[PDB]
């Protein structure tokens, strides 16, 4: 069934599952053509399929050229989605296949469901969740690549650089989701917090600075306030 | 003109016959149904007083042998039987025409209903359906289940319809996902009516057999498998304009023939709201979409 608050730990269970993202496959600047009518132009985008329990993120970049000559592209954007997934789980190795997949926005379940009729033990599940992936593109190394791609592209990450030395993964999910909901909500303010300190920096093969446990706790409670405050700025409270 | 004759009414029954109905009371003397037209199947289907749990009846075509009807104390039922003798069986007939012992199938001459909902519906069909080949006619109730229902328990006692699944491996061309999820079209016309049906004629014979089901017996799975056949075509792009024309007037004289007080149960909203509103057939079934509006626009 669906996923949510309640089945919360299933995450991170040793069941091989991947959340899938599709609000960034489809990137538009709307803009007025010379006659005072509005145009779309694309720029590249990306489908963001996450392991949550081993932070595996295999981000396929979508090249604008995938979309030249098509039309009703928000619905074309979907069924490449789920395309680009179907052809993931069919490079991986049997053991490396997925369980379950849970998509991020109900919209994506038929689109993969469709594509997926060759994998009848997979399991297709939308979430009650709001997850912040879609913050996925304030990453900088991740909006690097994918603006700097000349064609399409798969690149895999660890999104988790190595906390799972020291920490879970649920609190590194938790940790995830935190940063990535503050970088939603104010996307400033949290770069301004992660990069404060000229002395801790991101290592070449890492997305996040090298913050000691110790850190991570002022970091982590800084990221909450910001969400608060913004919720009060947004609120009136 | 042919006749369904019964040898006696022993427990009170509402006995149908196609679109018509009347009231037997226990033990009262009926003896049958006549002047029933040949050239067309029929239903004849009971609901007995004392137990309107289960809906059942026979489908049946007068050509293809005399049939009667006897009430099972045992089985606790009015069964159909196929007399193998003649002559005794048209000197009773004449005998009971004679006593004046049985109802006219009454069919006003102006009234083409019923030739309309069974256009295509043939009994070869129907007995392959319903499987029980030591029969003429075939046995339908309330509560059978379809193949498809079964899938998702006793054989023998299904309607083995033609399995519709839009999401499934028949249905979607592999490099074709989304052309064939949002385009029925190869799906309508290259599996089913070149491959299994043959011709729309059988596929049709097949919907309006499915309706019958589930407007006179209450059949659940008859009823998914009618809406089933109908949001096909209305999701594919490229129907033979004939198939288009035909499938109007079929669906029209089906909710013009449905009770009003039926429709909140045997007509699916979803389905209906996208084959005449939003679907590539929207605007192909102008008689249907009139009907439908004076009659039931609340579902819309
Ligand atoms: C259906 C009317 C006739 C002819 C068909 C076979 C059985 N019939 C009966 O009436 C059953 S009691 C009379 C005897 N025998």
């Amino acid at each position: 069934g669906a996923m949510n608050s309640s089945n919360y730990a299933e995450l991170f269970n040793n069941d091989i599952k991947l959340f899938v993202d599709d609000t960034n496959v489809y990137r538009v600047t709307v803009h007025k053509t010379f006659e005072g009518n509005v145009a779309t132009k694309a720029i590249n985008g990306c489908i963001f399929t996450l392991n949550p329990k081993t932070g595996h993120l295999f981000l396929k970049i979508i090249h604008t050229s995938v979309w030249a000559g098509q039309k009703r592209l928000s619905q074309l954007a979907k069924w490449k989605t789920a395309e680009e997934v179907s052809a993931l789980v069919r490079s991986l190795p049997k053991e490396e296949q997925p369980k379950q997949i849970i998509v991020t926005r109900k919209a994506m379940l038929d689109p993969l469901e469709v594509h997926m009729l060759d994998f009848p033990n997979i399991a297709i599940r939308p979430t009650e969740l709001r997850l912040p992936f879609s913050a996925a593109m304030s990453i900088d190394k991740l909006s690097d690549v994918v603006m700097k791609a000349t064609e399409p592209q798969m690149v895999l990450f660890n999104i988790y650089d190595d906390w799972l030395d020291r920490i879970s993964s649920y609190t590194a999910f938790s940790r995830l989701t935190l940063l990535l909901r503050a970088l939603k909500t104010n996307e400033e303010s949290a770069k301004m917090i992660l990069l404060s300190d000229p002395t801790i920096t991101i290592k070449s093969y890492h997305l996040w600075p090298s913050f000691t446990d110790e850190q991570w706790i002022t970091i982590e409670s800084q990221m909450r306030d910001l969400i608060l405050t913004e919720y009060g700025r947004k609120y009136n409270v | 003109m042919n006749t369904v004759p019964f040898t006696s009414a022993p427990i009170e029954v509402t006995i149908g016959i196609d679109q018509y109905s009347f009231n037997v009371k226990e033990n009262q003397p009926f003896h049958g149904i006549k002047d029933i037209p040949i050239g067309h199947v029929h239903v004849i289907h009971f609901q007995h007083a004392d137990n309107s749990s289960m809906r059942y009846g026979y489908w049946f075509d007068c050509r293809m042998g005399n049939f009667y009807i006897q009430y099972d104390p045992k089985d606790g039922l009015y069964k159909m039987m196929e007399e193998r003798d003649g002559a005794k069986f048209e000197n009773i007939v004449h005998n009971f025409k004679e006593r004046q012992m049985m109802v006219s199938y009454p069919k006003i001459d102006e009234d083409d209903t019923w030739y309309n909902l069974t256009e295509f519906v043939q009994m070869d069909k129907i007995r392959k359906i319903v499987r029980k080949d030591e029969n003429q006619f075939s046995y339908v109730d309330s509560s059978m289940t379809t193949v498809q229902e079964n899938e998702l328990s006793d054989p023998a006692h299904s309607l083995n319809y033609t399995v519709i699944n839009f999401k499934s491996r028949e249905a979607i061309r592999p490099g074709h996902e989304m052309e064939d999820f949002l385009d029925k079209s190869y799906y309508l016309n290259t599996v089913m009516l070149q491959g299994i049906f043959k011709n729309s004629s059988n596929y049709f014979g097949e919907l309006q057999f499915a309706f019958l089901n589930a407007m006179f017996f209450g059949n659940y799975g008859s009823s998914l498998q009618w809406h089933a056949m109908i949001e096909l075509i209305c999701s594919s792009a490229t129907v033979p304009k004939h198939m288009l024309d035909k499938l109007d007037e079929i669906l029209y004289y089906q909710i013009k023939t449905l009770p009003e007080q039926y429709s909140d149960i045997l007509l699916n909203e979803r389905v209906w709201n996208i084959c005449l509103y939003s679907s590539f057939q929207k605007n192909s079934l102008h008689n249907t979409e009139k009907i439908m509006e004076n009659k039931y626009p609340e579902l819309l």
